[PDB]
C-alpha cells in the first residue's frame, strides 16, 4: 500500500487490452528492465456512484483477495503477484502478462477439443485443484472463461475473487456462482436450512461439468428456464447422444460418469482421479515378470492386435453420396463441417450469461407436437 | 498507409513519402511492411511497376485515343512495363540512415540498366517496353522477355535524384547538411506528458460549495490580470492574419478549433489570455447539457492532449463550473462531477496524469505565444391566443405555424414597446425548455432554427476513411442517396436536409447517430466488422421496431418514447444493438436481414462458386459469369453488384435463407470435381428444402396447427424459427436439397471424393 | 475398471510391438512386425492405417492410443473374426490343433528368445484335458 507517486514513477501504461464490470486491464513496462506486464486498475468509489459501505466492502474484499493470493504464489500454474499500489480512490494489481485471450474464445473458434490437448489441460488442472485442496484453500469458481491460455498451451488458474479459507470441522453455507455449474449440494443449501454443508465436492462437479462442455461441446444441464433446469440438475439424468460419441472410448466415458456422482461421498478425490488408467503412461522398466500364462496372454494380445489393426483400418466406408442424399449428418466430415459452418454464421450470439449459451445453437430434439409436454 | 487508395492497392509513390522527402510516418514497423510488400509486389527485371494494370505506353489501347474503354480484362495484365526511378529512391534511402550493402546492391542492379550516350555520360532511360510479339509468352512466364527502351529520355528528375545519391555516398556532404532542421530524428519516441488542469468557480455560492466538500477554487474576480473567454472569439481573432486590401486578400477564414489550440496560453497587448474548450458551448447543440457526456468527451479530450502534445511545455486546460452543472435544487453539485474532480485529483483521471493547482503556479512554467498581427498598424387574434395560452407543445406548435406561414423575419408585435421577432421569442423559449430537461420539443425548435453541429465533415471523411460506404435516408430507391466522396459542409446540408425532406427531426437524428459512430470508431473499430454499408434510415426503424417490441406498444408510442430518450440512452441503444445482445430465433434472424451481416469471407467464396457454374440465378435477375474475368474479388465493384443481386427481395428472412443456401452451395461444390455448366436457382432449392422439412414434419404426426403457412411466403414459421445446425436443423434440409438440384443437372455420376 | 497385472501385460505386449525402444510405434517396426507374420500390404495402406488409429496426422502411435485400442469392447461378432483370425495365424498347419513346435516356430517369428523346456511348461500349463493340445473352446476362455 505504497504511495501512487512510486507507481506513476515506475510502471507507465499502454493501450488497453480488455474490459470489465467495473475495471479494465491495460499493458506497462517496467523501466528498470523494460519487462511487459498486466495491470489491473480496481475504481474502489466506481465512478463516484458507490455509497460508502459498498466502497468499504469492495475495499475489504480486495484487500482479502490479496492476502489469501500471497500465500498461495510459487506454484508455476498459478497466477503471479509482481506489485501491488493503493491509494484512495485506485487498486493497481500487476500479474503476468499471458498473451492472449481464455477459454471460450479458443472454444468457440475450434468448435470442439480432441483428447490429446484435453488430457494435458485435464492433468494440470488435477494437479492445482490438489494442490489447492493440500493447502486447505477452497475456490468454487471454475469456470472456461477463468483459465488462460499461453503460446505454449499452458493454463493458470486466475480470478480467486470467491476463494475462501475453510477452517476444519466447518462446513459453509453460501451460495454463489452461475446456476449451471451449480452442485446439488449449494442448491439444497439454497432451500432447505437443515443441510450440513458442502465442501470440495463442488469443486469435481464443476471439473466434470467443463470436461463435458469442452468434450461434447454443450453443456450437460442447460435449458431456457432456470426453474426446469434446477430440477434437471436435481434429477442428475444426464444422457449421452446417439450419433454424437459414437467415436470415443470406453475409458473417458467412464471417467465422465465416475467424476459426476450425486453422492458427495462417492465423488472422486483428485489423488484417485489421477490414478485412472486414462492418464496412465511409462518411461522404461525392465521388471516384468510373471508365469507363462502370462506371456501366453502377451503374445495372444499382440497378435489380436496385429490382426485387429487391419479389420479396423478395412472397417472404413466411403463418401457414399446417395447417403449424404439421405441423410449427411450420420458422416463426420459432413457434421464437423456444418457445425463449424454455423458456427462462423452465428459466432457473436454466443457470450456470457444463461441467457446465451452454446447449448441453443444444437437442436438434436425432433421439434414437432412433443414440445407440447415441458413440465407441470 | 498500407494502400494508396481505395481503387489501388498499391502504388509505388508511397516510397517518397517513406524515404528522403518529407519525412511523415511513424510505427516503423509498418515502414518495413510496406517496403518489403512493394518489393515483393512490384519489383521487376530492369525495373519496378508504377501500380498494377497501367496501359501507358502499351502495344495496345490505340494510343491516339483517351478514356479507357472498360475492357481491362486481360489487355493490361503482366505488361506494366517499368520505371527505374523507384529503383534509384531506393540507393539513397538506404544510404540515408544507416544501410551501405543494400546501397552497393542496388547500385550494382541500377548501373547494369544504364545507357551511355553522347561524350560517354549517365543517361536515365523512362521506361522499357514490352516487344510487340513477344506478348503471349509474358502471360505464361512473366518477367521473363527481354524489353527496349522507347520513349521520351532526358530524364532530368531521376537523373538529378541518381547524382545527389551518388555525391551523398562519396561521402563530401553528410547527411546532416540536407536537411537543417533535423527531420531524420521522426522514429525518436517521446516518454509521456504531464497535463496542467485548473478548475474556477463562476460565482461566490458555487466557490462556497464546493469549499463545503474540500475542493479549494477561486472565482472569476480577483485574477483582474488573467481574463477567460470562449473560442469562437479567438476565432474571430484569428481571422484576420494575412489580410491585404491592395491585393483583395480576405485572410484566414472562419473555422472551428480543436482542443489542441485553446490548450495553449496567448499575449495580445501585453495581456494574458485563456479560452475554455469549445465543447462546453451550449449556444450550439445540447449534446453538452447531460454531465454523462461531459465526463465522457473530458476523459476522451484528456487523453488525445495526452497522447501526442508535440508542442513545448505543458498543457494547460480551465474546466469553468457552470449554474447547468448544479443539481436540482440547486445547492450541490452533481454526484458525477465530484467524482470527476476527486478523480483528476491525486493525479490520475482517465487515461493521463492530471495536476491541479492555480494559474499563478503554471504561469512561470507554460507555452506562451506572442501575438503581433493585432498591434496597432388574422394573425393578431393568432398572436393574442398565443399570449393568452400556456404548455409547452401549444407554444411550439403556434410559433412554428407563424414561422412557416407569415413570420420567418417579422415582428408578431406581441409587447407594444419591443419589437419581438418569432427567432428572438424561439430563442427566448430556450430558457424555459432547458429548466424542465424535456426531451419533448428541444429537438423540434431545434429543427426550426435548423442548427448544424460543427466537425460534422470531420466525422464524415473519418467514416469514408475506412473504406465505407454511407447512405442518407429511409428506403426505397431513388430518394436514398450514396455519399462515396467526401463533401463540403454546405453540400452536405443540403443533402441531408433533401433527402430528409420536411420530417425534419429526421435530419437532426441522423447527425446525432453520425456523430455517436464518429466517436464510436476510434475507441473500439471492431465491431464494424461484418458490415459493408450502413444506413441511418434503416437504424432508426431498428431502432422504433426494437423499442416497440421492448414496450409492446404501438409504433406511434415507440416513437414517443425514442425521442423522449437522453441521449445517453441513445448511445447505450446504439451499442446495446451494436455488440448484437416462436419469437427469439425469428426476430434475430430479422435483425439480421435488416443489418445484412454478411460473412468475413462471403464474396471469396462467392467469386470461387462462379468461377465454376454459368451463374446464379435470383427469381430472374441473373448474375453472369462472365463478371469473374473483368474484376476481382479484392476491388469494391463485386461487392456491390452481389449486394444488389441480393437486396431485390425485401424481406430480410428471405436474404438470409439465401444467404444459406448459396453458402451450402459453396461448402458442397467443394467435395465434387466437376462443372455444372448450367444456371442455379436459389429459390428453388429453398423450396425443396422446406418441402422435404414439411413431408417429414407430417411423417412424425405433427398436427395442422404448428405447420401454419406464413401469408405471403409459402415457408412455415417453425423453419424460421428451427436453430441452423443440429440433426433437425435448416442446414441439413438445404444441402439435401442443394445435392438433388445437382444430381438433377448432372450426367448421371456425381463422383465425389475428397 | 482395469488392474495393475493387466497394465503390466499391456506394457509387455507394447514394449514388443516396438523392437527398438524409442516410445513410438513408428511406420518401419510395424512394417516389419506385419511382414513378419506373412502379410505385406503396400505403403499407402500402412499410412492409412496410421491415420485411421491416430486423432491427427503426426504419424506416429503412443502408449495412450494403444490402451484406447486394446480396452474397446468388440460386441460378439467382431470378436469371433478376430479370433479365428488369429487362431488361422497360428494354425498355418492345416490341422485345427495347436502343437508346441507350431507356438515355438511362432514365438521365433514375433523375436522371443526362450528353451524348449520353456514351450513345454506352458503348454502343459496352459492344457486342461492333457491331450497336449489346446481347443476352441480352451482357447476362447483364456483370452482376456
Amino acid at each position: 500500500s505504497h504511495s501512487a507517486q512510486d507507481f506513476y514513477e515506475n510502471y507507465e501504461p499502454k493501450e488497453i487490452l480488455g474490459r470489465g464490470v467495473s475495471s479494465v486491464v491495460r499493458r506497462c513496462i517496467h523501466k528498470p528492465t523494460s519487462q511487459e506486464y498486466a495491470v489491473k486498475v480496481i475504481d474502489v468509489t466506481g465512478g463516484g456512484s458507490f455509497s460508502p459501505e459498498e466502497v468499504r466492502e469492495l475495499r475489504e474484499a480486495t484487500l482479502k483477495e490479496v492476502d489469501i493470493l500471497r500465500k498461495v504464489s510459487g506454484h508455476p500454474n498459478i497466477i503471479q503477484l509482481k506489485d501491488t499500489y493503493e491509494t484512495n480512490t485506485f487498486f493497481f494489481l500487476v500479474f503476468d502478462l499471458m498473451k492472449r485471450g481464455e477459454l471460450f474464445d479458443y472454444l468457440t473458434e475450434k468448435v470442439t477439443l480432441s483428447e490429446k490437448e484435453t488430457r494435458k489441460i485435464m492433468r494440470a488442472l488435477l494437479e492445482v485443484i490438489c494442490t489447492l485442496h493440500k493447502l486447505n484453500i477452497v475456490h468454487r469458481d471454475l469456470k472456461p472463461e477463468n483459465i488462460l491460455l499461453d503460446d505454449n498451451m499452458n493454463i493458470k488458474l486466475t480470478d480467486f475473487g470467491f476463494s475462501c479459507q475453510l477452517e476444519p470441522g466447518e462446513r459453509l453455507r453460501e451460495v454463489c456462482g452461475t446456476p449451471s455449474y451449480l452442485a446439488p449440494e449449494i442448491i439444497e443449501c439454497s432451500m432447505n436450512e437443515d443441510h450440513p454443508g458442502y465442501g470440495k465436492e463442488v469443486d469435481m462437479w464443476s471439473t466434470g461439468v467443463i470436461m463435458y462442455t469442452l468434450l461434447a461441446g454443450s453443456p450437460p444441464f442447460w435449458h431456457r428456464k432456470q426453474m426446469l433446469m434446477l430440477r434437471m440438475i436435481m434429477s442428475g439424468n444426464y444422457q449421452f447422444g446417439s450419433p454424437e460419441w459414437d467415436d470415443y472410448s470406453d475409458t473417458v466415458k467412464d471417467l465422465v460418469s465416475r467424476f459426476l456422482v450425486v453422492q458427495p461421498q462417492n465423488r472422486y478425490t483428485a489423488e484417485e482421479a489421477l490414478a485412472h488408467p486414462f492418464f496412465q503412461q511409462y518411461l522404461v522398466e525392465e521388471v516384468r515378470h510373471f508365469s507363462p500364462r502370462g506371456k501366453f496372454k502377451v503374445i495372444a494380445l499382440t497378435v489380436l492386435a496385429s490382426v485387429r489393426i487391419y479389420y479396423q483400418y478395412r472397417r472404413v466406408k466411403p463418401v457414399t453420396r446417395e447417403i449424404v442424399i439421405r441423410d449427411p449428418y450420420a458422416l463426420r466430415p459432413l457434421r464437423r463441417l456444418i457445425d463449424a459452418y454455423a458456427f462462423r454464421i452465428y459466432g457473436h450470439w454466443v457470450k456470457k450469461g444463461q441467457q446465451q449459451n452454446r447449448a441453443a445453437l444444437f437442436e438434436n430434439t425432433p421439434k414437432a407436437v412433443l414440445l407440447s409436454l415441458a413440465e407441470e | 498507409l498500407p494502400r494508396a487508395s481505395t481503387s489501388k492497392e498499391v502504388d509505388a509513390s508511397l516510397l517518397s513519402v517513406v524515404s528522403f522527402p518529407a519525412f511523415a510516418v511513424e510505427d516503423s514497423q509498418l515502414v518495413e511492411l510496406t517496403k518489403q510488400e512493394i518489393i515483393t509486389k512490384l519489383q521487376g527485371r530492369y525495373g519496378c511497376c508504377r501500380f498494377l494494370r497501367d496501359g501507358y505506353k502499351t502495344p495496345k489501347e490505340d494510343p491516339n485515343r483517351l478514356y479507357y474503354e472498360p475492357a481491362e480484362l486481360k489487355l493490361f495484365e503482366n505488361i506494366e512495363c517499368e520505371w527505374p526511378l523507384f529503383w534509384t529512391y531506393f540507393i539513397l534511402d538506404g544510404v540515408f540512415s544507416g544501410n551501405a550493402e543494400q546501397v552497393q546492391e542496388y547500385k550494382e542492379a541500377l548501373e547494369a540498366v544504364l545507357i551511355k550516350g553522347k561524350n560517354g555520360v549517365p543517361l536515365l532511360p523512362e521506361l522499357y517496353s514490352v516487344p510487340p510479339d513477344r506478348v503471349d509468352e509474358e502471360y505464361q512466364n512473366p518477367h521473363t522477355v527481354d524489353r527496349v527502351p522507347m520513349g521520351k529520355l532526358p530524364h532530368m528528375w531521376g537523373q538529378s535524384l541518381y547524382i545527389l545519391g551518388s555525391l551523398m555516398a562519396e561521402g563530401f556532404l553528410a547527411p546532416g547538411e540536407i536537411d537543417p532542421l533535423n527531420r531524420r530524428f521522426s522514429t525518436v519516441p517521446k516518454p509521456d506528458v504531464v497535463v496542467q488542469v485548473s478548475i474556477l468557480a463562476e460565482t461566490e455560492e458555487i466557490k462556497t460549495i464546493l469549499k463545503d466538500k474540500g475542493i479549494y477554487v477561486e472565482t472569476i474576480a480577483e485574477v483582474y490580470p488573467i481574463r477567460v473567454q470562449p473560442a469562437r472569439i479567438l476565432s474571430h481573432i484569428y481571422s484576420s492574419l494575412g489580410c491585404n486590401n491592395r491585393m483583395k486578400l480576405s485572410g484566414r477564414p472562419y473555422r472551428h478549433m480543436g482542443v489542441l489550440g485553446t490548450s495553449k496560453l496567448y499575449d495580445i497587448r501585453k495581456t494574458i489570455f485563456t479560452f475554455t474548450p469549445q465543447f462546453i458551448d451550449q449556444q450550439q447543440f445540447y449534446l453538452a447539457l447531460d454531465n454523462k457526456m461531459i465526463v465522457e468527451m473530458l476523459r476522451t479530450d484528456l487523453s488525445y492532449l495526452c497522447s501526442r502534445w508535440r508542442m513545448t511545455g505543458q498543457p494547460t486546460i480551465t474546466f469553468p463550473i457552470s449554474h447547468s452543472m448544479l443539481d436540482e435544487d440547486g445547492t450541490s453539485l452533481n454526484s458525477s462531477i465530484l467524482a470527476a474532480l476527486r478523480k483528476m485529483q491525486d493525479g490520475y483521471f482517465g487515461g493521463a496524469r492530471v495536476q491541479t493547482g492555480k494559474l499563478s503556479e503554471f504561469l512561470t512554467t507554460s507555452c506562451c505565444t506572442h501575438l503581433s498581427f493585432m498591434d496597432p498598424g388574422d394573425f393578431k387574434a393568432l398572436v393574442l391566443q398565443l399570449k393568452e395560452t400556456s404548455s409547452l407543445q401549444e407554444q411550439a406548435d403556434i410559433l412554428y405555424m407563424l414561422y412557416t406561414m407569415k413570420g420567418p423575419d417579422w415582428n408578431t408585435e406581441l409587447y407594444n414597446e419591443r419589437s419581438a421577432t418569432v427567432r428572438e421569442l424561439l430563442t427566448e423559449l430556450y430558457g424555459k425548455v432547458g429548466e424542465i430537461r424535456h426531451w419533448g420539443l428541444i429537438r423540434y425548435i431545434s429543427g426550426i432554427l435548423r442548427k448544424k453541429v460543427e466537425a460534422l465533415d470531420e466525422a464524415c471523411t473519418d467514416l469514408l476513411s475506412h473504406q465505407k460506404h454511407l447512405t442518407v435516408g429511409l428506403p426505397p430507391e431513388p430518394r436514398e442517396k450514396t455519399i462515396s466522396a467526401p463533401l463540403p459542409y454546405e453540400a452536405l446540408t443540403q443533402l441531408i436536409d433533401e433527402a430528409s425532406e420536411g420530417d425534419m427531426s429526421i435530419s437532426i437524428l441522423t447527425q446525432e447517430i453520425m456523430v455517436y459512430l464518429a466517436m464510436y470508431m476510434r475507441t473500439q473499430p471492431g465491431l464494424f466488422a461484418e458490415m459493408f454499408r450502413l444506413r441511418i434510415g434503416l437504424i432508426i426503424q431498428v431502432m422504433a421496431t426494437e423499442l416497440a417490441h421492448s414496450l409492446r406498444c404501438s409504433a406511434e408510442e415507440a416513437t414517443e418514447g425514442l425521442m423522449n430518450l437522453s441521449p445517453s440512452a441513445m448511445k447505450n441503444l446504439l451499442h446495446h444493438i451494436l455488440s448484437g445482445k416462436q419469437g427469439q430465433w425469428q426476430r434475430r434472424r430479422r435483425l439480421d436481414g435488416a443489418l445484412n451481416r454478411v460473412p468475413v469471407g462471403f464474396y471469396q467464396k462467392v467469386w470461387k462458386v462462379l468461377q465454376k457454374c454459368h451463374g446464379l440465378s435470383v427469381e430472374g435477375f441473373v448474375l453472369p459469369s462472365s463478371t469473374t474475368r473483368e474484376m476481382t474479388p479484392g476491388e469494391i465493384k463485386f461487392s456491390v453488384h452481389v449486394e444488389s443481386v441480393l437486396n431485390r427481395v425485401p424481406q430480410p428472412e428471405y436474404r438470409q435463407l439465401l444467404v444459406e443456401a448459396i453458402l451450402v452451395l459453396t461448402m458442397l461444390a467443394d467435395i465434387e470435381i466437376h462443372s455444372i455448366g448450367s444456371i442455379i436457382a436459389v429459390e428453388k432449392i429453398v423450396h425443396i428444402a422446406n418441402d422435404l422439412f414439411l413431408q417429414e414434419q407430417k411423417t412424425l404426426g405433427a398436427d395442422d396447427t404448428m405447420l401454419a403457412k406464413d401469408p405471403a411466403s409459402g415457408i412455415c414459421t417453425l423453419l424460421y424459427d428451427s436453430a441452423p445446425s443440429g440433426r433437425f436443423g435448416t442446414m441439413t434440409y438445404l444441402s439435401k436439397a442443394a445435392a438433388t438440384y445437382v444430381q438433377e443437372f448432372l450426367p448421371h455420376s456425381i463422383c465425389a471424393m475428397q | 475398471q482395469l488392474t495393475e497385472e493387466q497394465i503390466a501385460e499391456f506394457k509387455e505386449a507394447f514394449s514388443l510391438f516396438d523392437k527398438d525402444g524409442d516410445g513410438t510405434i513408428t511406420t518401419k517396426e510395424l512394417g516389419t512386425v506385419m511382414r513378419s507374420l506373412g502379410q505385406n500390404p503396400t505403403e499407402a495402406e500402412l499410412q492409412d492405417m496410421i491415420n485411421e488409429v491416430d486423432a491427427d496426422g503426426n504419424g506416429t502411435i503412443d502408449f495412450p492410443e494403444f490402451l484406447t485400442m486394446m480396452a474397446r469392447k468388440m460386441k460378439d461378432t467382431d470378436s469371433e473374426e478376430e479370433i479365428r483370425e488369429a487362431f488361422r495365424v497360428f494354425d498355418k498347419d492345416g490341422n485345427g490343433y495347436i502343437s508346441a513346435a507350431e507356438l515355438r516356430h511362432v514365438m521365433t517369428n514375433l523375436g522371443e528368445k526362450l528353451t524348449d523346456e520353456e514351450v513345454d511348461e506352458m503348454i502343459r500349463e496352459a492344457d486342461i484335458d492333457g491331450d497336449g493340445q489346446v481347443n476352441y473352446e480352451e482357447f476362447v476362455q483364456m483370452m482376456t
